[PDB]
């Protein structure tokens, strides 16, 4: 029922979106604030001493930080943000909000689970940034700072500070400060709007470009995400025209004709995108009846909303008041038929039955036919008879042909017989058993078989089963201009019906019996009335009861019932006309006549691989999963809407549709929907796409996070990750229901979709679709890209760490400690240490001794290298033996860990200063399953001339890592004394260098923080608004 | 039992349950190997 | 002491504490110092039952 | 120094696909299903079954046979490992027939 | 069932696991004591004969 629902149902994703404020994902920060007051430099000389508003920080630290949204200003919060803390904080809980489950310290984060855990943070970061960058408006500028620019006006109170932080072109330049010499060297004409689309006098642009602060790299996000959602435009004629394909006709709507304003109004997908939803629709449902039904219910009303034929049996009971009989006799055919008919639901229920064959068979059910089979002899069971008769035909059910005979052969019993196939399904058989096309007797293909001299009426009786049952056909419906096809295994716009379809050629009907149905219950009557004439079987009854028995067939067979002229020329069409406004598309299968061959015998779907299988087409036919179910019609019902059919007075088709389907469309949930599948796909990709980072799939992809340690991933490990995967997709989309559940089960390592289905004759069919693009796969893939360089700014270090003392007065960064000092595998005379390492301890004054890996043994002094993993599994044994000699002794270890969180530390360079403390700790809190973030210790640099003192140090790096530096003593004219890094040019390109183009960018080996962005302002009208309807 | 807890593999009927998402082959099955017992000793 | 055991020393202790225990000893059948078989006096069959 | 096995063994690797079908106990199961299949399609084997339930009982075998357990990977990796990690200390050694 | 519904931790790591499953198993063992055991066992058995 929660699957039912979403059937009929599903949360439409919340698309479109708005930010008015600054498209940026990195913020800078202050980490040691600026030396001022100073003893030195008068307090006059800085800016920050005349309430100057800067650009950046102004002190003697600042760096960069990532932060979603943190400038942004938007209509609606996808709740999906990262946030990170100053270097000097804590940032841990980042990177253990996975599967560290089983770390039980607050402090520390499992390594192997970095991976997984960056992964889904990167995730987050395109989700959280998945906005269209809305324009607001501009005021000329009054001052001379910039040559008469447009400055662009963010919304909201305590503003002011913005148009500082937007734009550093317009800073005042009297310092020497290390900002006003950047500021000074930038081009000047690059500010403020750039350029425009006025089309309309005195109404919005429709877009704008213009320069001001901003990352290249949550530009492109958004960048790329507009132009997915551009794609999926379409435009009011476009919709005139699809809608009115639809309705055949019928209802009628218009669109305007003149210069719009731009309007954005994403709907239109890829075939391929349908199906693939189809599928995953069709999926969550296979065998469990109780998820259909409510489907056809609906349809069943929607029809008899909409349907001019109304049932009334009072039909039948008049013409049967005016049968001739006597009395005095025992039966009376004109009652017994009436009583037996007891004068709907399971009609129309039936007809919807015919989209969805697919998954759903309607059968009689059981409870239809006579308890022991019946007896030629019974009147009452000779009716029952005729409802079966007349009611199969209209049953999705392939067998009913096989049926409808057998039920009369189970009456005959004695009377006429005929030769059956074998022991088991004999000629007593319960008709409603032969479901199956192996069950359909020799007699019943080969009618020679059956006697025309020892079984005359069941031969005729076959022989009219094959020359009358209905013949299938097909209308066409929908357009897919706008809507594409979620057919599978029918072409676009095709409709099949188990029936023939000769549409009507005018518009005030008339009662006609030159339908094909009409001519069956014709048949059948005709049969009947001559089985009662047989010359060996119309002596037990008294001369009076056949009279009647014959009237009464000849009222039934010349009856005014309207049902078979309707199904002819009417009911296609309803059909053809609600299947394209139906949440759950037609899903049909080939209706075969009487052509067994060809009868389905099976349709699955697979959404997993085998072994070392990679391509769909092989493990199709071994990995699906069978799907559908029977549906039990009532057959006594159906006949009685057969029988008394009845349109209304008069009835003027023409105009009676156009009023009945009007209402019907004006219900755009059909576009809404649209959306949803695009949606579902994206989350397809997106999952198959990061779990072939953590584990090994079949399809080929990138791959840029594989420095970051990871885990040997289990299925289990798999699924876990995939949950959260979909988690926070649903969380950024607003949606309640399901995604990605249906794919879930189990193992997703080895996703894949695709549908078959297979006839008698054993030929198969399958239905691999094509994957369409991902913009949300796409980013992600792109972050990562540029994760792999700007990795420090997102609180990573690269490389590995070496505990060695190192203590003097030098102000290096720990972060870029100096070449001498760090030393690798490949380095003469250092002992690598492995697996069957132990430790032999010292005996009467000698020294004690680990084992090398080559099965050298050594004493605790040297360069070694331990493979992080190494200490871990010893923690205690280790600190105990080692830390001793790394604190005062002459050992240094180098821990290989590939990638690691950090923490900073920063001191006073003209006091003493020992990390030992914090570095023992670390080492000491080490487990087999969590490591703290590994703590630097680094000086604060000077703009003056200071004294000096020792330092001691235990904690570098391998490589580089203090990228995530911005800029020292920002406000003072110059680094003295400590790491002296000016303004990164490089990250304002487009203002430092006056030969680039002003749309030039730098990814993925740079993130420029100020860049040209295009800001619209498109309409989002509803459907109803622009797309009107003609009542 | 020292087996049973020395083993990191863990017995969790539910994924049946889960697959079937439910006369029916599906309930009968279902009711047949009776999930909810814990005891597998 | 970050470390928490997986699975947790208590949990196996008390299991191999309860596998340790050697199979207990069957006198039924044999003779006393006295040189009367000790057990009950039943079937072969019964017993086994 | 042997100890016999009812079973074939592998050696460890969670990274194991769950529907391998080299692994004997998960082919079994396979097998078993693919059999009853082929069993109930004709419905030769069941008249008195008013309904066609071929597609349903498909289906249930079909989710059986794919179903994501890891236990034969276990039986067949972890399993052995463990028994023989207890063997020498347990107090009644073992006592197998081929 | 058993067969049917199996899995592992999502953060399972054989390595640490087992080694964690060994050490308080093995710590308790009594290999050594049951062999002298079955060093007088069979004295015991030769002496009588």
């Amino acid at each position: 029922n929660k699957k039912t629902a979403q059937l009929l149902h599903a949360d439409t994703p919340r698309l479109v979106t708005w930010d008015a404020g600054l498209c940026t994902s990195f913020k800078i920060v202050p980490i040691v604030p600026a030396q001022v007051p100073q003893d030195v430099l008068a307090y006059t000389f800085f800016t920050s001493s005349y309430a100057i508003q800067s650009p950046f920080p102004e002190a003697a630290v600042s760096r960069i930080v990532v932060h979603t949204r943190w400038a942004s200003n938007v209509d609606f919060d996808r709740d999906s943000s990262v946030i990170m803390a100053p270097p000097t904080e804590n940032n841990i809980h980042l990177f253990k909000q996975l599967l560290n489950t089983e770390t039980l310290s607050v402090r520390g984060a499992n390594p192997l689970m970095f991976r997984a855990n960056v992964l889904h943070m990167l995730l987050e970061f395109v989700l959280d940034n998945l906005y269209l960058n809305r324009h607001t408006g501009f005021s000329q500028d009054h001052t001379p700072f910039t040559e008469g620019a447009n400055l662009r006006s963010l919304p909201g109170p305590d503003a002011e500070k913005w148009y500082s932080i937007m734009y550093p072109t317009r800073m005042g330049t009297p310092n020497v400060s290390k900002i006003c010499n950047f500021v000074a060297s930038c081009v000047r004409n690059r500010v403020g709007r750039f350029d425009r689309a006025q089309m309309m006098n005195g109404a919005m642009s429709e877009w704008v470009d213009v320069f001001e602060t901003s990352d290249a790299l949550t530009v492109s996000i958004r960048g790329r995400w507009m132009a997915r959602l551009a794609r999926m435009n379409i435009n009011p004629t476009e919709i005139e025209w699809a809608l009115t394909e639809c309705a055949q006709g019928y209802v009628t709507v218009t669109s305007p004709y003149a210069p719009s304003v731009n309007r954005l109004m994403p709907y239109r997908i890829s075939n391929a995108e349908r199906q693939i939803s189809q599928i995953i629709r069709i999926m969550n449902i296979g065998n469990n009846a109780t998820v259909i039904q409510p489907v056809l219910q609906d349809i069943s009303v929607l029809l008899q909303r909409i349907s001019p034929l109304q049932i009334d049996p009072t039909i039948i009971s008049n013409t049967m008041s005016t049968v001739s009989e006597s009395t005095t006799q025992t039966l009376s055919p004109a009652s017994s038929i009436l009583g037996k008919l007891r004068p709907f639901s399971s009609f129309r229920v039936a007809l919807a039955g015919w989209l969805y064959n697919g998954v759903v068979t309607t059968v009689i059910d059981d409870s239809s036919y006579p308890k022991d089979g019946g007896s030629v002899t019974s009147l009452e069971n000779l009716w029952d008879f005729f409802i079966l008769a007349l009611a199969l035909p209209l049953t999705t059910d392939p067998c009913a042909p096989v049926k409808a005979f057998m039920t009369l052969a189970n009456m005959m019993v004695g009377f006429e017989t005929i030769p059956m196939d074998n022991q088991i399904y004999t000629q007593s058989r319960r008709a409603s058993a032969f479901s199956t096309p192996h069950t359909w007797p020799r007699c019943f293909m080969n009618i020679q078989l059956i006697s025309p001299i020892d079984a005359p009426i069941l031969r005729q009786w076959a022989e009219i089963i094959h020359r009358y049952w209905p013949n299938p056909s097909q209308i066409r419906y929908g357009a897919p201009n706008v809507f594409g096809s979620a057919n599978l295994f029918t072409p676009p716009e095709v409709l099949l019906l188990p029936i023939d379809h000769q549409p009507a050629n005018v518009t005030t009907p008339t009662l006609d019996f030159t339908n094909e149905l009409t001519n069956w219950r014709a048949r059948v009557c005709e049969l009947m009335k001559n089985l009662v004439d047989n010359q060996r079987y119309q002596p037990g009854w008294t001369q009076s009861l056949v009279s009647s028995m014959r009237g009464t067939l000849d009222k039934l067979k010349l009856i005014k019932s309207m049902t078979p002229m309707y199904l002819q020329q009417l009911a296609p069409v309803e059909l053809a006309v609600i299947a394209p406004m139906l949440p759950f598309p037609p899903f049909q299968v080939p209706y075969v006549r009487l052509d067994r061959d060809r009868v389905p015998t099976m349709v699955g779907v697979t959404r997993q691989s085998r072994d070392t299988i990679t391509q769909p087409a092989l493990s199709l036919s071994t990995t699906n999963t069978t799907v559908g179910v029977p549906l039990a019609l009532d057959a006594r019902a159906i006949t009685v809407a057969l029988l008394s059919g009845k349109y209304p007075p008069d009835l003027v088709t023409n105009v009676w549709y156009a009023d009945a389907i009007y209402p019907m469309y004006a219900d755009t949930e059909v576009f809404s929907n649209l959306q949803r599948d695009m949606i579902t796909c994206e989350a397809v990709q997106t999952l198959v796409t990061l779990v072939a980072q953590i584990s090994e799939t079949q399809y080929p992809v990138d791959r840029y996070l594989d420095w970051i340690p990871s885990l040997r991933a289990s299925a289990a490990t798999a699924a876990t990750f995939a949950e959260w995967v979909n988690t926070s997709m649903k969380t950024a989309f607003d949606l309640s229901d399901m995604l990605l559940e249906p794919l879930l089960s189990g193992d997703p390592r080895m996703t894949q979709l695709a549908i078959q289905y297979q006839q008698y004759n054993g030929r198969t069919f399958n239905v691999i679709p094509e994957m369409p693009g991902s913009v949300i796969a796409d980013c992600v893939q792109l972050t990562a890209e540029v994760f792999n360089h700007e990795y420090n700014l997102f609180g990573i270090a690269r490389g590995d760490i070496i505990i060695g003392r190192v203590q003097s007065t030098h102000l290096w960064s720990p972060l870029a400690p100096p070449p001498d000092l760090v030393f690798d595998r490949d380095t003469p005379g250092v002992h690598i240490f492995g697996r069957d390492c132990r430790i032999s301890f010292g005996m009467n004054g000698a020294a004690p001794m680990i084992r090398d890996e080559t099965g050298m043994m050594v004493p605790f002094e040297g360069n070694w290298i331990f493979p992080l993993a190494l200490w871990q599994m010893n923690t205690r044994y280790f600190n105990q033996q080692f830390d001793a000699w790394i604190k005062t002794g002459e050992l240094r270890i180098r821990i290989e860990m590939g990638a690691y969180p950090y923490m900073l530390h920063y001191y006073d360079p003209r006091q003493y200063a020992n990390a030992w403390n914090l570095t023992s700790a670390w080492l000491e809190e080490i487990t087999p399953t969590s490591i703290p973030s590994v703590p630097f210790m680094v000086p604060i640099s000077s703009d003056h001339d200071i004294s000096s003192a020792p330092a001691v140090q235990y904690i570098i790096s391998t490589e580089y890592n203090d990228r995530s530096l911005f800029c020292t003593n920002s406000s003072s004219p110059q680094t003295i004394a400590g790491p002296d890094k000016h303004i990164p040019v490089e990250r304002y390109n487009i203002l430092t260098n006056p030969d680039a183009p002003p749309t030039q960018i730098q990814l993925p080996e740079v993130v420029d923080l100020y860049n040209v962005v295009t800001r619209y302002a498109y309409e989002t009208p509803p459907i109803t608004a622009v797309v009107m309807g003609v009542p | 039992v020292l087996l049973q807890r020395i083993s990191p593999l863990q017995i969790d009927p539910t994924i049946i349950s889960n697959t079937m998402s439910t006369l029916s082959p599906a309930s009968s099955i279902l009711g047949k190997l009776r999930p909810s017992n814990s005891d597998f000793s | 002491e970050q470390y928490r055991a997986r699975p947790g020393i208590a949990s196996v202790q008390r299991a191999t504490e309860s596998a340790e225990l050697p199979m207990k000893n069957n006198d039924e059948g044999t003779p006393d110092k006295k040189g009367n078989t000790r057990g009950d006096l039943v079937n072969e069959h019964s017993e086994a039952k």
